[PDB]
């Protein structure tokens, strides 16, 4: 019944240093094995930074020395992560681990953008069918969110309530910007009696909007 | 600093069948010390196997590693949907620890078409003074396809932003958005837009459009 959950400030601009916060509950720091952190680059890369031993000692990959600093507070039981001077190499998602054997035992990950660009809310636009022009048996709405940044963004249809037949992509980053889509199929019966919402939700920017699709 | 090098990167295979990814060091390294991580979309790798050939907590049987020196390699009997994902190996038999590129596996399927939609800019975008043109190309395999925009039966290749899913876990198939951003300014300028998509599931390409005219 071991749980880690990694923390931080997911932008941060360049030269600047970085603090993440592992907070590990259900066993102590102190009782046994190595505290790693690990992160993966866009693109899938793995990479080992280090760890911090139960017994308080260190060990960092020789790459990262110099800006690299581990360390934990017993009382709060949790270790930490310090990088400073991060360039834009840096940005990814941060990872912190445990786990020997036939177990092991990982965070659910924290991104990390490294970027002088400037935060920037959502547009968030309907995307109801042409006019006249689509009876089928299934019909298709969309939701276009764009001009966001930094990446993470939240969206549901109709706070939860859709999640079958529902398509949300990858967001794309376009001239230090970020463009992001979800479309939903429903049996045409059920639009636009049944209100069909798009829920998005930026917390960079702590922002919050909601759009139904509204026929044309 | 031991390189692990990882092969194949990519592939696709047929359920049923029997898989063999690969790991070369390049140098030596201990047995004990090379573990096996499968990692799934939005998740966090998991280990899979640990020092070359024991298998991990919650692993299927069908899973097998085995390998020394400097060649380990992960070996699947009988592909199944679920061991569609990326697995890496891992070295902590030298300081530093290193992992591998990874290899992505693909689940082959049945062949099918895709359901497309179009749809034409809102009125809010427009208010903004610009247009964005949204086409979704749903359910579909192979992976690879084709995607032209015509304006007024002219092809327009600039402002294309596209973006795919990952093979989805319920039918294997993959989802495509295709987005074409112009100027309020353009749009005005045209009276027709099709998004029309090229794939194997036919000879003809599967084509939807609108007149901003019929509106």
């Amino acid at each position: 019944d071991v749980q880690l959950q990694e923390s931080g400030p997911g932008l941060v601009k360049p030269s600047q240093s970085l603090s993440l916060t592992c907070t590990v509950t259900g066993y102590s720091i102190t009782s046994g094995y190595a505290w790693n952190w690990i992160r993966q680059f866009p693109g899938n890369k793995l990479e080992w930074m280090g760890y911090i031993r139960y017994s308080g000692d260190t060990r960092y990959n020789p790459s990262l020395k110099s800006r690299i600093s581990i360390t934990r507070d017993t009382s709060k039981n949790q270790f930490f992560l310090q990088l400073n001077s991060v360039t834009t190499e840096d940005t990814a998602t941060y990872y912190c681990a445990i786990g020997y054997g036939n177990s092991d035992y990982w965070g659910q990950g924290t991104l990390v953008t490294v970027s002088a660009a400037k935060t920037t809310p959502p547009s968030v636009y309907p995307l109801a069918p042409g006019c006249g022009d689509t009876t089928g048996s299934s019909v298709t709405l969309g939701c276009l969110v764009k001009g966001y940044f930094p990446e993470s963004v939240t969206v549901t249809w109709n706070s939860g309530s859709l999640s079958s037949s529902v398509h949300a992509f990858p967001a794309l980053l376009q001239s230090g910007l970020y463009t992001m889509s979800s479309s939903v199929t429903v049996p045409s019966s059920t639009w636009p009696s049944q209100t069909v919402t798009c829920s998005v939700a930026h917390p960079a920017s702590s922002t919050t909007v909601d759009k139904k699709l509204e026929p044309k | 600093d031991i390189v692990l090098t990882q092969s194949p990167t990519i592939m696709s295979v047929s359920p049923g069948e029997k898989v063999t990814l690969t790991c070369s060091a390049s140098s030596s390294v201990s047995s004990n010390y090379v573990y096996w991580y499968q990692q799934k979309p939005g998740s966090s790798p998991k280990v899979w196997i640990y020092s070359t050939s024991n298998l991990a907590s919650g692993v299927p049987a069908r899973f097998s590693g085995s390998g020394s020196g400097t060649s380990y390699s992960l070996t699947i009997s009988s592909m199944e949907a679920e061991d569609a994902a990326s697995y890496f190996c891992l070295q902590w038999s030298s300081f530093p620890y290193t992992f591998g590129g990874g290899t992505k596996l693909e689940l082959k399927r049945a062949d099918v078409a895709p359901t497309v939609s179009i749809f034409p800019p809102s009125s809010e975008q427009l208010t903004s003074g610009g247009a964005s043109v949204v086409c979704f190309l749903n359910n579909f395999y192979p992976k690879d396809i084709n995607v032209k925009w015509k304006i007024d039966g002219s092809e327009r290749q600039n402002g294309v932003l596209n973006s795919w899913t990952d093979q989805d876990s319920k039918d294997s198939t993959y989802s495509m958005s295709s987005t074409l951003t112009l100027t309020k300014d353009e749009y005005e300028r045209h009276n027709s837009y099709t998004c029309e998509a090229t794939h194997k599931t036919s000879t003809s390409p599967i084509v939807k459009s609108f007149n901003r005219n019929e509106c």
